[PDB]
């Protein structure tokens, strides 16, 4: 028994949690997934890895998950692990709603899942969840929000961020073209395609979703392939000129 | 085969063996010899109980036990394991009477206890018993019955049986006896003779002979062989050696 | 045939997707030294195995590999004897439990599927080892006629026209397929096929105490174990 | 409720009324008391309607798992046992009184299962508040090996006697015939009460109801 | 209900009426209360129908596995202890009496009482609501050394005598004769019952 | 009775291609009225509503525990629930408390996703589903409601006819119930729209 | 090498090295001697001091009015075993209102201490005891070990240099049954002093005595209470 | 039991036990699923080692409920565990919602159990990849669930021995507008691409799903499909 134990919840000589660090490597191999905050909304733009000709495409998305009436998320890592976490996110959002009769504020939903992810690093002897998440949302306290959380259970709020393949290159590219406070969903969608083009471009290989506020109610919408095509050719035109 | 394949009972070796059980069987083979003989009117047990120290009392470390009023147990191997099996066997017999209102049939007791033994041969969590033992019984309905269980959990019925250092040597001597037509009074003298023959006076120190029997003579009750009959069998055993 | 980590010590996949510990449990069956044959006929099913009693010091009637699971279901176990007894106790439990919950006797296939499913758990959980034994069950089905089923330490199970287990399993199956290819499958033709398979494969001209025969018949579905005199009546007719 | 069973020459007939009562008030004029267990096993429920509904649903679901695993048609003994052992465990607190009828490899069978978990294999039976009216018709005219037409006729009469004699029973007679070849669910096989007619002139002119608030949500 | 068992040389005779009631209402008028616990071991059921059937189902199950483990037909004493223990452990929650009778290679034909978790061997025994009115009859009519036919006649007469007097008893008398050879099932119809003073 | 501690009434009615759902607005404890605007009908979809009569805590609790399961269901399923399926969801929620139940008797009124077929039903306090093709009632004035509904209901009622019928059946029933009233609210659920109306009702 | 780590691992020789390692704890505790006559059971033990300033450790503990023990090994395991024994004794007097028969108590120790020798992650007791008792079978001297085996003894010695003490008990064995209390205790003291170095003798500071018998309940003598017995010793 | 995970992340970021479980699948007998316009086909190689095997005794194509069916590649005994679990899960849904479980819903529930065996302590992942077919909301469904617990909705796909070739063969050979009568023929031709020997109605197994639910084709039905091949 001691022989077969992997020791997944222990520190290395330099104060490192190796399973947590190896979980992150898994996320680097997953498809690129970026989030951009704007004044009139917030978006999620991810690379599609289920890109074979004989796929049925039954669901409305591949990587984009609705969690709440006001929140959505995207994943990068082990997709089965991500199914567990998104399902738990939906249960946490309903436990809050049942109790307070108001939707869960964005940061609180992220912290709650991150406390489950952290527990996998400190006790139990199990491997961690090999997933990183990008959360988009709206709440009555901080309005449009964009979060990111990694397998360690650590999280942060962002104005633009990227996870998955070539995440590093995309964050340096977003760092240059992001105009804090002067961004709109129209300009941010242009930036989302501009970034994914370099870090990877058919509307079959991409998947975009937006979160906006229409008539005092939140509107979450995954863009249609034609919509994505019109956004790609509006950039293809600017690249040639 | 010292390559990890022999550290757990939940691990088979590449040739399909469970070495933890084989190493537990070795603990019995290293121990002193115990013999049991089934005859026309009962079952008789005899044990070569080596005297480790002159300081110990006569009758210390009794390798013969009463598992039930009609059942007896002869052990060879790691004594604390052997006594723990005696308590299991006892409780098994006790639970049969509480369930069905009559004495546990010997093959049934052998079957039940052999599976508590078997259970310890499947996991990394527990260790096999380093013990082999015999169960003897006599009733009018079932007749004379002798069974033996090994560390692997195997239970077989016997006419004659030996366990320990001299298991094979005692077997070629029990084979000379025509026990199927003998009494327990007759077979007692022979059990002592066989134990004295297979004893190693050079390699081993002094020994004490333990003799027990269950048969028609005892009214189906497992008893120690009285001092009177034991002295008579030990006298014949020594006289035969010369 | 690569190894990585503890794939030869516990039931975890090897680089090729194999379960070395399960493979070793099949080799444990042969450690017993015996071989077993089972043949299904037009209206019967017979199981026959070796009966090696080396010392006259044993009580020959307690040395057996044939077992009664239920009144109409019997089995021949091949492999590690205590592992085999363990599986027979569980088979008996599962069968009695089935009739208690469902009010009808367990079908041969359902008892086989059940024991095979129990065996699979050992194949997936690491803290315990597979059983080093093979179970072959026979019985007469109310609407399916005579049944012969076998289950593995792997958890696999199946129905058969004829089957074998143990040391000379491959040769016994090679022989059994040659006879089924070419007969009116009567009780005598089913019994003899099984006896002469064990005999020609082990190259032993049997004595009535050297083998044990078990049978289920459509006329008498109760699992019956053959006497030495009954075993001899077949052995002598085979020599004729 | 008036639920009834019969065993004829080629199978079983199950009968039921369509009244659900909530304390001397008829809540439902046409409920379904004959429930499916397996293709050739049906069950009539009487008592606490939720208990009859859920214990029938649970055993039907358990019989699908049974048949899927075995690969065979389920036996009526299995449904009787699964039901009894569940009801006994609840000690009569699950108030379902059932009439299980069906056909398996061992022929047609009819069983009465009571809320405490007791059962009987019967050639004819009746349960519910109107069981005595049905049991009188069955005792009076049951003969073994009845023809399908003769058995249907007797069953309809047995349920009808309960419909008119029991205040806790009414509506139509629902029936189910189960034979070696399957089951025919004869809903509203008989209607002992001819279509109820009124001279209803209860029309309200639009605007007669005084409205204080009005909001319209387009969809 | 009226149940009865009688020991004889080669075995036992067990009888019962056929009435299942629910208050003053006869629910089943042809119930067989002699339930087999093994080939050659039977029990006669009385009291709560649900409790009696539950105990019989569990006892037959326990005895089936017990028999297969001993590679032998269970002893009637073992079957009596099996029923008795269940009736005793659950005596506060059970309201059934299961009389146990049958045959053995060892002790031949034996009759047992299980009333409220107790255990008693009887040359003959009676149970159920109907037994109250035939105590004086069985005390006068029982003679030792009765043949199996004489046992069936003693059982039929005593049960018919109780059936007439007891509202909770009636219908038909089911007879069962357990012997080394096997079990015989008889049914005495309500038309064929023995006649005595009934006014 | 426990159900009469708070009082109230709920009713649902079928239409040719529309459905109606109505309830009173009293919230009172025993003989004392607390508020005159208590909500007893809750939207479960675009064209699906549930009305709960009985003990005010359990009306609120059942509605909230049902909305929890509903939201999770629509998230996993990616579709709006069918009216019949919502009934089965309430039956299972109520039956879970079989031996210690919620004191509420629901009524469901909605339209089939085939954007048409009206659906009405009711459940007892232990979750027994009951679908009808006419009307369903639940309240302290169920006897009054049955009388009004049985007399007033007609088969293929137009939305306007349905409105007058359900309004008159609620008003006249709750006007003979001491612990029901303080106004009536009615929802008319058509394919194209929902019309919510509060009636001018007695205030005693 | 690999067969040293856990008690559940059998070595290829049919040995359990963890049990053997636990027995090394007993051999490293200071010498204790137990012996019996026809009426008495005596426990005589040497008490080591961890420095001149520290006191000589309590080697003899009370179990019941008819039972007393002397320990050798892990003192924390000795306390664990002592409280189990004290409690088993309490249960017997509570239930039966009679002393727990000494041989029965010793069987419970063997049964209790065998359990962790067959369970993974568990370890045997690192304690060996000498038990002095009196019951309907007269006086008794028992020996328990980290291997769950136990022995009925006429006399015995466990611990550091206990071989020297064993030799005196074997040579004087015959005189013990007819011995009076003063003589039986002196025999115990002589066996104890044979383990002691050549330069070292017995002392009213390092000697501890425990006596139980026909009229005496288990009593522990330690310093000036030990003086009357030492006042008879005369040589080597 | 063993409370620690047996599947952990290698330094390169791979869950190697899941990779090794996928190897067990890639070495199993081939299976095919084809989503036709009016139905779904499931086809597999049921070739056993000798004539002595009673082919009719055990099945690879299995029903879950009236409208859902199943097939696999990999470890046979592992599959049986998932079949029982799937049938149970389908009854739990029906008991609550009183509606046949949607195929996406069954596939999701089953895939959750598969994920569990990649993280729960002292167990290895399943050495099986399942092809699940169903009929709900008047339309056909074809899904695949692999040892990691990941699911995929396919129009047509292959698993087991020679799946790379079968998957290219399916892509080019047929496309949308397939009648179920045409799809069965294609599934058997995809299998004939790997099969070693004469392909009979006793060594291949087919199952169909349509408006009438899911059912396994009889050997006489398979024989008539093989009469045209
Ligand atoms: B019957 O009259 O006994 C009836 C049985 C019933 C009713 C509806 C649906 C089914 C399907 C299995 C069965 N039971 C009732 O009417 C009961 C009240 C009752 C109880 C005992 C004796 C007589 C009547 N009513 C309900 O439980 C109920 N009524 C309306 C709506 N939901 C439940
Ligand atoms: B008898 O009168 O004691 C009879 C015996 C019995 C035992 C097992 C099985 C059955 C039939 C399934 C019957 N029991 C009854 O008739 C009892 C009522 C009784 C009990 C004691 C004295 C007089 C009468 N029946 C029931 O408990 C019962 N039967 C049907 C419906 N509900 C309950
Ligand atoms: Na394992």
């Amino acid at each position: 028994s001691r022989r077969y134990d992997s020791r997944t919840t222990i520190f290395s000589p330099e104060g490192r949690l190796y399973q947590v660090e190896y979980a992150m490597e898994a996320i680097g191999h997953a498809g690129t997934c970026l989030g951009i905050l704007a004044n009139d909304g917030v978006l999620l733009a991810a690379e599609r890895r289920n890109i074979h000709k004989l796929l049925d495409e039954v669901f409305f998305s591949e990587k984009i998950y609705k969690l709440n009436e006001d929140m959505a998320c995207s994943v990068a890592g082990i997709t089965s692990d991500a199914n567990v976490l998104t399902n738990e996110l939906r249960l946490i959002a309903q436990r809050y709603l049942l109790q307070y009769q108001e939707p869960i504020p964005c940061e609180q939903l992220v912290t709650a899942l991150c406390d489950i992810k952290q527990a996998y690093t400190q006790f139990g002897g199990k491997r961690p969840f090999g997933v990183s998440l990008l959360y988009i949302g709206w709440d009555k306290h901080y309005g449009f929000q964009l979060y990111q959380s990694d397998p360690s259970g650590n999280y942060g709020g962002w104005k633009a961020t990227c996870i998955g393949n070539n995440s590093a290159a995309a964050v340096s590219m977003l760092k240059q073209d992001y105009k804090e406070g002067e961004m709109t969903l129209k300009s941010a969608l242009a930036l989302a395609i501009k970034v994914l083009n370099k870090t990877m471009l058919s509307a079959e290989k991409v998947e975009i979703a937006t979160l906006t506020r229409e008539n005092g109610k939140t509107v979450i919408r995954v863009l249609k392939q034609k919509e994505v095509e019109q956004l790609i050719k509006k950039h293809e035109e600017e690249e040639a000129k | 085969i010292g390559t990890g394949y022999d550290l757990s009972a939940s691990t088979f070796s590449p040739d399909g063996r469970v070495f933890q059980v084989e190493y537990a069987m070795k603990a019995v083979e290293n121990s002193s010899t115990a013999i049991g003989i089934r005859c026309k009117d009962g079952v008789v047990f005899g044990v070569e109980k080596l005297v480790l120290s002159k300081l110990y009392e006569e009758g210390s470390n009794k390798r013969l036990f009463n598992v039930d009023r009609h059942v007896g147990m002869a052990v060879a191997g790691l004594l604390a394991d052997a006594r723990s099996l005696a308590d299991i066997a006892r409780e098994e017999a006790s639970n049969f009477r509480s369930n069905f209102g009559y004495n546990i049939p010997l093959k049934h007791l052998a079957d039940r206890v052999a599976m508590y033994v078997h259970a310890y041969t499947l996991y990394s969590a527990v260790r096999p018993f380093g013990c082999s033992f015999m169960l003897g019984s006599y009733s009018v309905n079932d007749g004379a019955q002798l069974y033996m269980i090994d560390p692997s959990g195997v239970s077989y019925g016997y006419w004659g049986c030996a366990i320990g250092k001299a298991r094979q040597a005692a077997k070629t001597e029990i084979e000379k006896l025509q026990m199927k037509e003998m009494t327990c009074r007759d077979i007692v003298k022979e059990v002592a003779k066989i134990i004295y023959i297979v004893h190693d006076e050079v390699k081993d120190k002094a020994f004490e002979l333990e003799l027990s029997w269950v048969g028609e003579l005892t009214n189906g009750r497992h008893e120690i062989v009285p001092k009177d009959i034991r002295e008579e069998a030990e006298k014949y055993a020594k006289e035969s050696l010369k | 045939g690569s190894s990585a980590g503890f794939d030869r010590h516990i039931t975890i996949f090897s680089p090729e997707g194999r379960l070395y510990q399960v493979e070793y449990a099949f080799k444990a069956i042969n450690q017993g030294g015996l071989t077993s044959v089972a043949v299904r006929g037009k209206d019967c099913a017979v199981i026959v195995t070796q009966k090696k009693v080396p010392d006259k010091l044993l009580d020959s009637s307690t040395v057996t590999h044939l077992f009664k699971i239920t009144e109409n279901i019997g089995c021949v176990m091949t492999g590690m004897t205590a592992d085999s007894r363990s599986q027979v106790q569980r088979a008996r439990y599962e069968a009695a439990n089935w009739k208690y919950k469902y009010g009808y006797e367990i079908p041969v296939d359902m008892l086989c599927k059940r024991i095979a499913d129990i065996s699979q758990v050992y194949t997936q959980n690491a803290e315990m080892r597979p059983l080093g034994c093979c179970m072959i069950l026979i019985g007469i089905d109310e609407e399916q006629g005579p049944q012969v089923y076998k289950c593995d330490p792997a958890g696999y199970y199946c129905g058969f026209k004829a089957t074998a287990a143990g040391v000379k399993q491959t040769e016994s199956t090679s022989f059994l397929e040659k006879k089924v290819k070419k007969f009116d499958w009567t009780f005598e033709q089913t019994v003899e096929t099984a006896i002469t398979c064990l005999s020609t494969v082990l190259s032993i001209d049997f004595k009535p105490s050297e083998i044990e025969v078990g049978v289920v018949t459509v006329e008498n579905p109760k699992f019956r174990i053959l006497t030495e005199a009954e075993i001899d009546a077949h052995l002598v007719a085979l020599a004729e | 409720t008036t639920i009834a069973g019969l065993v004829f020459q080629d199978g079983v007939i199950l009968g039921a009324d369509t009244r659900a009562t909530n304390d001397s008030v008829v809540a439902d004029k046409s409920c379904e008391k004959i429930h499916f267990i397996a293709p050739k096993i049906y069950c009539c429920g009487a008592g606490v309607a939720a208990d009859a509904e859920m214990t029938t649903r649970m055993v039907a679901s358990k019989m699908e798992l049974h048949a899927l695993s075995t690969g065979r048609e389920p036996r009526v003994a299995t449904v009787t046992r699964i039901l009894r052992q569940t009801l006994f465990r609840y000690q009569g607190h699950v108030g379902a009184s059932l009439i299980v009828g069906g056909v398996d490899l061992t022929g047609p069978q009819l069983y009465g299962v009571h809320p405490h978990g007791s059962y009987s294999r019967l050639p004819f039976t009746a349960l519910g508040s109107g069981q005595d009216a049905a049991l009188a018709v069955l005792e009076d005219r049951f003969q073994p090996n009845m023809t399908l037409e003769a058995a249907q006729g007797l069953l309809v009469e047995a349920v009808t006697a309960g419909i008119l004699g029991d205040l806790g029973s009414g509506g139509n007679v629902d029936a189910c015939v189960i034979t070696k070849t399957g089951a025919k669910l004869l809903r509203t096989l008989s209607s002992p009460t001819e279509p109820v007619k009124r001279s209803g002139r209860y029309h309200f002119v639009p605007g007669t109801t005084a409205v204080l608030t009005q909001t319209v949500k387009p969809l | 209900t009226t149940i009865m068992a009688v020991e004889f040389d080669g075995g036992v005779v067990m009888g019962s009426d056929s009435r299942v009631s629910a208050g003053e209402a006869v629910v089943n008028r042809v119930f067989d209360k002699l339930s087999p616990l093994h080939e050659r071991i039977y029990c006669a059921l009385s009291g709560s129908a649900a409790d009696a059937q539950a105990v019989a189902d569990m006892a037959a199950y326990q005895l089936e596995l017990h028999g297969i483990e001993l590679e032998e037909p269970p002893l009637v004493l073992a079957a009596a202890n099996v029923v008795r223990n269940i009736s005793y452990k659950y005596r506060e929650d059970l309201s059934a009496h299961l009389m146990v009778a049958g045959w053995d290679q060892r002790e031949g034909g034996q009759v047992y009482g299980t009333l409220g978790g107790m255990l008693t061997r009887q040359p003959f025994a009676i149970g159920g609501s109907g037994s109250t009115f035939i105590y004086g009859y069985v005390d006068a009519a029982y003679k030792p050394g009765m043949s199996p036919e004489e046992c069936r006649r003693f059982t039929t007469d005593a049960i018919a005598l109780a059936m007439s007097r007891d509202g909770s008893s009636g219908g038909v008398i089911y007879l069962v004769t357990i012997t080394a050879a096997g079990v015989d099932h008889r049914v005495i119809l309500g038309n064929e019952l023995p006649k005595f003073y009934d006014e | 009775s426990i159900m009469s501690y708070n009082g109230g009434a709920v009713m649902a009615m079928k239409g040719k291609n529309c459905v109606a759902i109505a309830a009173d607005r009293r919230f009172g404890i025993q003989a004392q009225m607390v508020t005159t605007d208590f909500q007893k009908i809750f939207p479960m979809g675009d064209r699906l509503y549930i009305g709960l009569a009985g003990l005010a805590t359990d009306v609120q609790t059942v509605a909230q525990r049902l909305k929890f399961r509903l939201n999770l269901y629509e998230l996993k399923e990616g579709r709006q629930i069918k009216p019949y399926t919502l009934m089965s969801m309430v039956a299972n929620l109520l039956y879970e408390k079989r031996f210690g139940p919620y004191y509420t008797e629901p009524v469901i009124a909605g339209l089939d996703p085939k954007t048409f077929k009206p659906f009405i039903c009711s459940l007892d306090l232990i979750g027994c589903p009951m679908v009808t093709d006419d009307f369903v009632v639940s309240g302290t004035c169920a006897e009054q409601m049955y009388g009004m509904c049985e007399s007033l209901w007609e088969p293929n009622m137009d939305p306007d006819h349905l409105f007058e019928t359900i309004s008159q059946a609620m008003l006249n029933a709750v006007d003979r119930d001491a612990v029901s009233g303080m106004g009536v609210i009615v929802h008319i659920i058509e394919k194209d729209k929902i019309t919510t109306r509060t009636l001018k009702a007695r205030m005693d | 090498n690999q067969y040293d780590n856990d008690v559940t691992v059998w070595s290829p020789q049919g040995r359990i090295h963890q049990i053997e390692y636990a027995m090394e704890a007993v051999k490293q505790g200071s010498a204790t001697v137990g012996l019996k006559s026809k009426t008495h059971a005596v426990l005589v033990a040497l008490k080591r001091a961890q420095s001149e300033l520290a006191a000589h450790q309590k080697k003899i503990l009370h179990v019941d009015n008819h039972i007393g023990i002397s320990i050798a090994g892990l003192t924390a395991d000795a306390r664990l075993l002592c409280n189990f024994m004290r409690q088993e004794c309490l249960d017997s007097r509570f239930v039966f209102d009679r002393p727990l028969p000494v041989s029965r108590l010793v069987s419970l120790i063997g049964s209790k201490t065998q359990i962790p020798t067959q369970r993974y992650g568990r370890r045997p007791y690192g304690v060996g005891l000498l038990i002095a008792g009196y019951d309907d079978m007269g006086p008794h001297i028992f020996q328990t070990c980290p291997s769950a085996n136990y022995f009925d003894c006429r006399a015995m010695s466990i611990g550091a240099r206990s071989q020297s003490a064993r030799t005196y008990l074997e040579r004087h064995m015959s005189e013990f049954m007819e011995c009076n209390l003063n003589e039986l205790v002196k025999h115990g003291l002589r066996a104890l002093r044979e383990t002691l170095p050549a330069e070292q003798d017995l002392t009213t500071k390092n000697v501890s005595i425990g006596i139980v018998g026909k009229d005496l309940e288990f009593t522990i003598y330690d310093d000036d209470d030990v003086s009357p017995f030492l006042e008879g010793l005369e040589e080597r | 039991g063993y409370s620690f995970s047996l599947t952990t992340f290698s330094p390169s970021g791979k869950l190697v036990q899941i990779e090794y479980a996928l190897a067990a699948v890639a070495g199993g007998a081939p299976s095919v699923g084809i989503k036709a316009a009016n139905g779904v086909v499931l086809a597999t190689e049921k070739k056993q080692k000798s004539i002595l095997y009673d082919e009719r005794s055990v099945h690879k194509v299995e029903p879950i409920t009236k409208h859902i069916g199943l097939v696999y590649s990999g470890m046979g005994p592992d599959y049986r565990v998932l079949v029982h679990r799937a049938r149970k899960l389908a009854q739990q849904y029906y008991l609550v919602y009183q509606e046949p479980i949607p195929t996406a819903q069954l596939v999701q529930r089953v895939a959750s159990v598969m994920q569990e065996y990649t993280q729960s302590g002292g167990v290895r992942p399943f050495g099986v990849s399942l092809l699940i077919c169903g009929w709900n909301e008047g339309r056909p469904y074809l899904f695949q669930s692999d040892p990691s617990g990941a699911y995929f909705a396919w129009k047509a796909t292959a698993m087991g021995k020679n799946y790379v070739n079968g998957k290219t063969f399916l892509e080019k050979r047929y496309n949308e507008d397939l009648e179920l009568e045409d799809a069965i023929h294609t599934a058997i031709l995809t299998l004939k691409e790997s099969f070693e020997g004469q392909m009979t109605e006793d060594n291949i197994e087919v199952g169909i799903c349509n408006e009438a639910g899911f059912r396994r084709l009889t050997p006489t039905e398979v024989k008539d499909y093989l009469a045209a091949i």
